[PDB]
């Protein structure tokens, strides 16, 4: 219950953060004049 | 059933070629020899992505031409 | 001419399986004769 | 070594503080990379004014296997 | 008589199959 | 009691009998036969049928030079285009076969038919004590039928839009369509494509772990299994409801995609998304959409006659 | 040319949004999974 | 040639189907 | 003699190790986890990346990403150009020469993707066989993947292998499955073929049984709950069935003719069908590799050229795949470097 | 002689190694700290 | 053929009399439940 840095610590961590990065990426992309 | 229903028939060449089926089950103590085969295994895959890289054109060697044009050497 | 082997079973093919081998069969045979022909 | 519920978490005060400050840090991130145009230079995405350089006017072809890199080099301008 | 040959492949594939199916439920029934 | 109409109902409604027959079996009875009949004489020796109307004869029947894969019987004609054309109508048997006649004869009786399967599946399960809900589920295919067969030549105006029925002529019929409406595109294909694939996926693996379970725990055995193999502990820890989830997926894609070609036959169409894509200065830049469109293009102007002698 | 016509205003307004709506629903959706998880093991 | 073969195959499927729907054997080991 | 049993000797970093990865946790890591994690996890990362930024511009002469303006449906990986006929297309290879940019210009990303997926199948069908083993379970979801991981070895490797190069193989994407499809049909009459076609019936049989089970099972439940919904009146610890086989028996028996009389079977029925479909589509896709399609019916095309008034749906087929292929091979092979002129383009007119 | 694509192919070996020898020494020392 | 037409207008006729005559004959009552 006290220890962190598991292995579903880096489990989720690992596809939330590239999620969360894409997200803002595509967000910004939509607002392009092209 | 005794000793397997009876003893079965006896001829020369089996009498002769008995020793090599006699141990069976026999082993060695711990992990023996695993650690060899592991290397070996090793090798064996260096080897074989050299050699598919050599025939897929992905390693180019200075010697190999990697053609029909080979033929005529 | 030796001894009966003790492992000697006999095969079993109930009614179910005749009709599914039959069917297989006939429609096989149906769905490639006419490739076979040309 | 039972793995905390994700409810004590959700509950927790230093889980919240890191988070609400973290993960805006990334979706700027992500914001300025494809704002700032790192995007196109990283993976070579042309931007719309490159898409058709001046002597040339169709589609690029690479028609080449072992010096592709000085031809996609030439294809696309730099 | 066209294609002898694909004639002669249809009745073994119906026949062969069909005969030994037939054999092993005979054998078998007799049980 | 003993009224002969008596004897008669109770001979109709009994359940002894080696196939149920009740009332929607008295109806669907005849139809299906005489569908049944009419398809096989058709199917073996029709004479040809001139399907656009410009008096060029389409060959189908097996004594014409054709296999199983290449025959079909051919739908009527457009001439007649949405009207009823029984065979006390045309002028002469001849004329009738040349027309195609035999084509809505089949389709008529064969729908009745397979409407009144439906009644009689509740009526069984009514007679038995079962719940009434197969009907629910044979709904699907009937509907995709009925779409297919009827209301697509309605919204067109005339049968020879139907599906001939045969195999080529099922091809065909899939090429037109992707040629002139876009399925491939439109959202309710994709939605039956998935309930098809999904349905076979959860078949085979509920067959699997059901096969597993039986040991000489069906379902509390084989569910410690699903929850560490892809995760997702405790969603279908109920019998019932993993039974329900199979009934329903399959049934919901083909009622989606009979809905689909229902509004095709009033041709709204499916999605487009031609030259979406454009750089500064106007240029266009090809899509993959261009690529299917230009495939599409092709197929349509194949098919097209136009010149017609 | 190819630029972001909006501004960094609203970059942080809807990263504000976007970000405290997906770290408060990542825990309420697997729950349930260890929740069960648990009751399945240790058991068998 | 042709044609009586693909007949002969469809009636043979028919027979078939129709056999075993009336000369079942009868399903005693649930019911 | 000095007989033995089972672990009766000292403890090794192996077994640790053992002991370690099969735990009871949250995620079943398992020593195939160890193959299956990292490379499922890049071949995800690997698509995602490439349908989000780089694009298809040297390749295919497409556009086809979110930073290009393409939407879910057109955004896709393209594969490589011609010109790399069979390389595998390493980022240190002769190709690239280290360069990431150019690297992903000239599509090794496809390569990428396709291989660290296949390496996270076999991992997949590992751990289903650890998971099986581990709780004393007879292995047939091993089978039952056997068949989806055969389809895509074929289709998406042996395929490429047989043909030019990996310009043919498909693009991982939607509008290029669509693109995909067009094109056998067009090329390989692939629907004719009697492999897709026993695929066909085996994929659509699968579908039926599973509804017709579910319903089935789901209109002929035991009355053992007072509530008007039946779903609440069942734990996972019954004893027996929630179902009474006699009477579906009985009803498909009279509806029908023919209904099934064993559970067993009837499940093993269902995981057989969709498996030798899936296998026979396969082998079908195998075949076609070769370019050995079935396509001609000799006959039916001779009889057709000797006189013209003779027409059946095969002919009109055949003319529709010379259209698709005359006016889709303009832009799907511009390695080719094709212009047909309005003239030859074939047309319904000139028939 | 040494053609740069060996160069790269041997740099590609240790590469892998390197991969390899991480996995291994990650699981060893996470053992050791649970046992 | 206007002796076609009749003989199936009859037939038609008779079984849809016979269907309809049918259902109408209380059939809600004969059900294996009891109430
Ligand atoms: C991966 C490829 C793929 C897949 C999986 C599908 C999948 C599907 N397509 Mg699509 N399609 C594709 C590619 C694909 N398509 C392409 C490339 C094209 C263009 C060439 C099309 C063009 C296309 C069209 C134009 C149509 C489909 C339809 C369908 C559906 C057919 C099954 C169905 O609903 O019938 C449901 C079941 C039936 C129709 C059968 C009814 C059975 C009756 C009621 C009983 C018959 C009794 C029988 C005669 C007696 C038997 C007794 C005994 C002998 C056994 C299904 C969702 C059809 C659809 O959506 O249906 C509305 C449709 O109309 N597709
Ligand atoms: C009634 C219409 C119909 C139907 C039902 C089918 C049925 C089928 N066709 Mg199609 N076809 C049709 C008409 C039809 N065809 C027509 C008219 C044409 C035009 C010629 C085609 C052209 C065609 C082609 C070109 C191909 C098929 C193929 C197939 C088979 C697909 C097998 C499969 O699921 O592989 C798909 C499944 C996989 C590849 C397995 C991959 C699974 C991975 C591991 C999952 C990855 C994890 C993922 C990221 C998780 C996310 C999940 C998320 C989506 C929820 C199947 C038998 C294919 C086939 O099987 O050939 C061998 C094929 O290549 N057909
Ligand atoms: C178990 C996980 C795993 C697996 C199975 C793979 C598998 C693969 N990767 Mg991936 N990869 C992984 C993890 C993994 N990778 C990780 C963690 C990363 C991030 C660092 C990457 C990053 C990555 C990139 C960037 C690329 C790959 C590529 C590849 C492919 C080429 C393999 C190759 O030649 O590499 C090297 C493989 C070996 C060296 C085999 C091991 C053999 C050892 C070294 C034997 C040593 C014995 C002895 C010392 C040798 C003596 C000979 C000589 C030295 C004297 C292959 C499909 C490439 C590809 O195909 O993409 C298109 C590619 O471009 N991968
Ligand atoms: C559309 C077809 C289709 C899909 C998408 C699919 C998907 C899936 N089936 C699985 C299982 C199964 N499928 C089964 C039978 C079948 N499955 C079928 C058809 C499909 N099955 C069919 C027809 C059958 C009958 C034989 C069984 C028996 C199982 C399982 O046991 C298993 C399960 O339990 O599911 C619940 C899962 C495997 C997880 C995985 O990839 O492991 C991890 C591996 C990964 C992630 C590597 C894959 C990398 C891929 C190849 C690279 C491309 C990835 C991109 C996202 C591609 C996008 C392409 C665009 C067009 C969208 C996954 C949810
Ligand atoms: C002149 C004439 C005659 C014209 C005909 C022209 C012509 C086109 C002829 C047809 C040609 C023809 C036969 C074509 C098909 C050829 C073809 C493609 C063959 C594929 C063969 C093949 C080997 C494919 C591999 C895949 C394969 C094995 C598929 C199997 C398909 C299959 C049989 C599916 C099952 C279908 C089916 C209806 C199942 C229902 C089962 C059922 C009654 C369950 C009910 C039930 C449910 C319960 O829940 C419980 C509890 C019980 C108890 C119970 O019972
Ligand atoms: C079931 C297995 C499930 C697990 C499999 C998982 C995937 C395994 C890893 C991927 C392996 C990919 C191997 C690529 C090999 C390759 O591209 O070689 C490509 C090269 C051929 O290269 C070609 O050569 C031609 C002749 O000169 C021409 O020059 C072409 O231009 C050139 O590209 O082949 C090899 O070097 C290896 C050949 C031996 C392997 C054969 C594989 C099967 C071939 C089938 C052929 C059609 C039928
Ligand atoms: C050169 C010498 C000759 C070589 C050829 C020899 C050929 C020998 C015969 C091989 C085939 C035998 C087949 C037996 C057939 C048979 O009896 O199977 C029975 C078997 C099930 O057996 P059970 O497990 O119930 O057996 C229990 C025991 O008590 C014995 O019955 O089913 C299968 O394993 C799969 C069978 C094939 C698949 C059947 C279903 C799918 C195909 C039907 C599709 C219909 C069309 C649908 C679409 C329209
Ligand atoms: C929009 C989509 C169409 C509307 C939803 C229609 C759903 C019909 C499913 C039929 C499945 C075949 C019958 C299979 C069968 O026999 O089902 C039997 C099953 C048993 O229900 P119970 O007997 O427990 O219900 C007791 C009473 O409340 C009456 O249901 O019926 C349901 O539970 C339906 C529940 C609503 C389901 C809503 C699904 C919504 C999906 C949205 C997407
Ligand atoms: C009014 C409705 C009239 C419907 C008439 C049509 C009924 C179709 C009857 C199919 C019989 C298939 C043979 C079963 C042979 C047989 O005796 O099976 C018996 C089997 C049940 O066997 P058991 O459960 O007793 O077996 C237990 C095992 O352990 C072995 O003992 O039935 C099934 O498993 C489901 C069968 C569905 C299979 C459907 C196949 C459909 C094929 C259609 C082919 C059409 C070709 C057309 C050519 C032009
Ligand atoms: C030890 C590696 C540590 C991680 C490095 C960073 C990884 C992320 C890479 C992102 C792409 C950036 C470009 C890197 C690519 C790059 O810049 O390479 C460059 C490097 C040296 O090439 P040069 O730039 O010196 O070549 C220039 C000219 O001389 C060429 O003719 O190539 C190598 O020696 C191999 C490097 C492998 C790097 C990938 C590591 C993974 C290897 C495969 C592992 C397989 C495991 C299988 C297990 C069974
Ligand atoms: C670079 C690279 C790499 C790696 C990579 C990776 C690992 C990646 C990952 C990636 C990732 C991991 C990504 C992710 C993404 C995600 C996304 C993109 C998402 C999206 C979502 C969405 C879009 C949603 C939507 C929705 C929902 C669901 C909610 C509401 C409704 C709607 C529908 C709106 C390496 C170095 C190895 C090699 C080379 C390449
Ligand atoms: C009790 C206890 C537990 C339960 C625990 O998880 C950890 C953390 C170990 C590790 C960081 O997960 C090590 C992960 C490294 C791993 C070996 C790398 C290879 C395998 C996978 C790539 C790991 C990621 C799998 C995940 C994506 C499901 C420690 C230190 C503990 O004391
Ligand atoms: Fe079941």
């Amino acid at each position: 219950v006290y220890p962190i840095f598991t292995v579903r610590w880096l489990a989720i961590h690992g596809i939330a953060v590239p999620t969360i990065f894409f997200l803002g990426a595509i967000t910004a992309m939509q607002f392009i004049q092209r | 059933n005794s000793d397997f229903q009876e003893p079965g028939l006896v001829t020369p060449l089996g009498t002769l070629l008995r020793p090599l089926n006699s141990e069976a089950g026999k082993v060695l103590p711990g992990w023996g020899t695993t650690v060899l085969m592991a290397v070996f295994i090793l090798l064996f895959a260096a080897f074989l992505l050299i050699i598919l890289e050599i025939y897929n054109s992905s390693l180019i060697l200075d010697d190999v031409s990697m053609s029909w044009e080979t033929l005529a050497k | 001419m030796a001894r009966p082997n003790p492992n000697k079973q006999v095969v079993e093919l109930n009614r179910t399986s005749l009709y599914w081998g039959l069917l297989l069969i006939f429609v096989l045979a149906v769905l490639f004769s006419s490739y076979i022909f040309n | 070594p039972v793995e905390r519920p994700f409810s004590d978490i959700l509950t927790s005060i230093r889980y919240w503080v890191i988070h609400s400050i973290t993960v805006p840090a990334l979706f700027i991130a992500g914001w300025l990379f494809v704002s700032t145009g790192l995007a196109y230079d990283v993976f070579g995405t042309p931007r719309p004014n490159e898409y058709f350089t001046e002597d040339r006017q169709e589609a690029p072809l690479i028609t080449d296997r072992f010096n592709a890199l000085e031809q996609v080099k030439k294809l696309s301008g730099n | 008589e066209v294609n002898i040959y694909g004639l002669t492949a249809t009745a073994l594939f119906i026949i062969i199959p069909t005969s030994f199916l037939l054999i092993l439920y005979v054998k078998t029934a007799s049980t | 009691n003993s009224s002969l109409w008596a004897r008669f109902c109770e001979w109709i409604t009994s359940t002894e009998n080696r196939l149920y027959i009740g009332w929607f079996g008295v109806i669907m009875i005849p139809c299906l036969l005489t569908a049944t009949s009419v398809f096989i004489i058709a199917f073996i020796a029709a004479p040809p049928v001139d399907i656009d109307g410009i008096r060029e004869p389409v060959s189908g029947s097996l004594l014409y030079g054709n296999n199983i894969i290449t025959g079909a019987v051919i739908p009527t004609s457009n001439a007649i285009g949405l009207h009823f054309y029984p065979i006390w109508e045309a002028a002469s048997l001849d004329e009738w076969l040349y027309n195609g006649g035999p084509y809505q004869l089949i389709v008529c009786h064969f729908l009745l038919g397979v409407y009144c399967y439906m009644g009689r599946e509740w009526e069984l399960s009514f007679r038995l004590g079962m719940r009434p809900w197969i009907a629910v589920a044979y709904s699907a295919p009937v509907a995709a039928a009925s779409a297919v067969f009827l209301v697509y030549p309605i919204g067109q105006g005339s049968f020879s839009d139907g599906m001939p029925l045969g195999i080529s002529g099922t091809f065909n019929f899939m090429i037109v369509f992707q040629a002139e409406h876009n399925i491939l595109m439109h959202p309710f294909h994709m939605l039956g494509v998935a309930g098809v694939f999904g349905g076979s996926l959860f078949s085979a693996m509920h067959g699997s772990l059901v096969t597993s379970s039986l040991i000489r725990y069906n379902i509390v055995a084989a569910h410690g299994y699903f929850g560490r193999l892809i995760f997702q502990y405790a969603s279908f820890n109920n019998s019932r409801s993993l039974h329900f989830f199979l009934a329903a997926w399959p049934v919901i894609g083909i009622w989606f995609t009979a809905l689909g070609l229902s509004t095709m036959a009033f041709n709204l169409n499916g999605f487009n998304f031609n030259q979406s894509v454009v750089d500064s200065q106007g240029r266009v830049l090809n899509t993959w959409a261009d690529i299917i469109n230009r495939a599409n293009l092709g197929m349509e102007v194949m098919h097209e006659r136009n010149a017609h002698n | 040319v190819g630029d972001v016509n909006a501004p960094i205003e609203y970059a942080v307004g809807a990263a504000i949004l976007v970000s405290l709506v997906a770290t408060a629903i990542i825990p309420i959706v697997l729950n349930p999974g260890q929740q069960a998880a648990d009751k399945i093991f240790n058991a068998k | 040639m042709e044609a009586l073969v693909y007949t002969f195959l469809l009636v043979g499927t028919l027979g078939i189907i129709f056999f075993s729907i009336f000369f079942r054997d009868p399903p005693r080991m649930i019911k | 003699t000095i007989a033995i049993g089972t672990y009766q000797e000292k403890r090794t970093w192996f077994d640790d190790a053992d002991d370690w990865l099969r735990q009871d946790r949250f995620v079943f890591v398992g020593w195939s986890g160890l193959l299956l994690f990292p490379c499922a996890y890049f071949a995800l990362g690997g698509w995602l990346t490439g349908t989000t930024f780089v694009t298809s511009w040297y390749t295919h002469g497409l556009a086809t990403s979110y930073l290009e303006g393409c939407n879910f449906l057109t955004a896709a990986v393209s594969t490589p150009a011609n010109s790399m006929a069979h390389s595998l297309l390493f980022v240190w290879g002769p190709e690239a020469q280290g360069d990431f940019t150019r690297w992903c210009q000239l599509g090794g990303l496809w390569a990428f993707v396709a291989l660290h997926g296949a390496f996270g199948l076999i991992g997949f069908m590992l751990r289903q066989f650890e998971i099986a083993r581990s709780v004393n379970l007879r292995p047939y979801n091993a089978i039952a993947f056997s068949a989806p991981i055969a389809v895509f070895v074929s289709v998406f490797l042996i395929y490429p292998l047989g043909q030019s190069g990996w310009f043919f193989a498909p693009s991982f994407g939607v509008a290029a499955i669509f693109r995909f499809i067009l094109f056998f049909q067009g090329f390989h009459n692939w629907t004719l073929n009697p492999f897709h076609m026993m695929g066909v019936a085996g994929v659509l049989g699968a579908a039926l049984l599973c509804a017709i089970h579910g319903a089935t099972v789901e209109n002929t439940l035991f009355e053992d709950g007072d509530g008007a919904n039946t779903f609440r009146a069942f734990n996972p610890t019954q004893a027996e069935e929630t179902y009474s086989m006699v009477t579906a028996n009985r009803f498909w028996s009279q509806i029908f003719g023919v209904a099934f009389s064993n559970k067993r079977w009837l499940h093993f029925f269902m995981l057989l069908v969709p498996v030798t479909g899936l296998w026979m589509s396969a082998i079908g896709v195998v075949g076609l590799a070769l370019n050995l399609r079935a396509y001609d019916f000799v006959s039916q095309e001779i009889r057709a050229a000797e006189d013209p008034e003779f027409e059946t749906f095969y002919t009109k087929n055949i003319l529709l795949n010379e259209g698709i292929r005359a006016w889709m091979a303009a832009q799907d092979q511009p390695h080719e470097r094709l212009v047909f002129p309005e003239e030859v383009l074939p047309r319904g007119n000139a028939l | 002689a040494v053609t740069p694509s060996l160069k790269n192919f041997l740099g590609s070996l240790i590469a892998g190694a390197t991969v390899l020898g991480g996995i291994a020494l990650a699981i060893t020392a996470v053992s050791k700290f649970d046992k | 053929m206007l002796t076609l037409k009749i003989f199936v207008y009859t037939v038609v006729t008779f079984f849809v009399c016979l269907f309809i005559f049918g259902f109408l004959s209380n059939d809600p009552a004969r059900n294996p439940g009891k109430n």
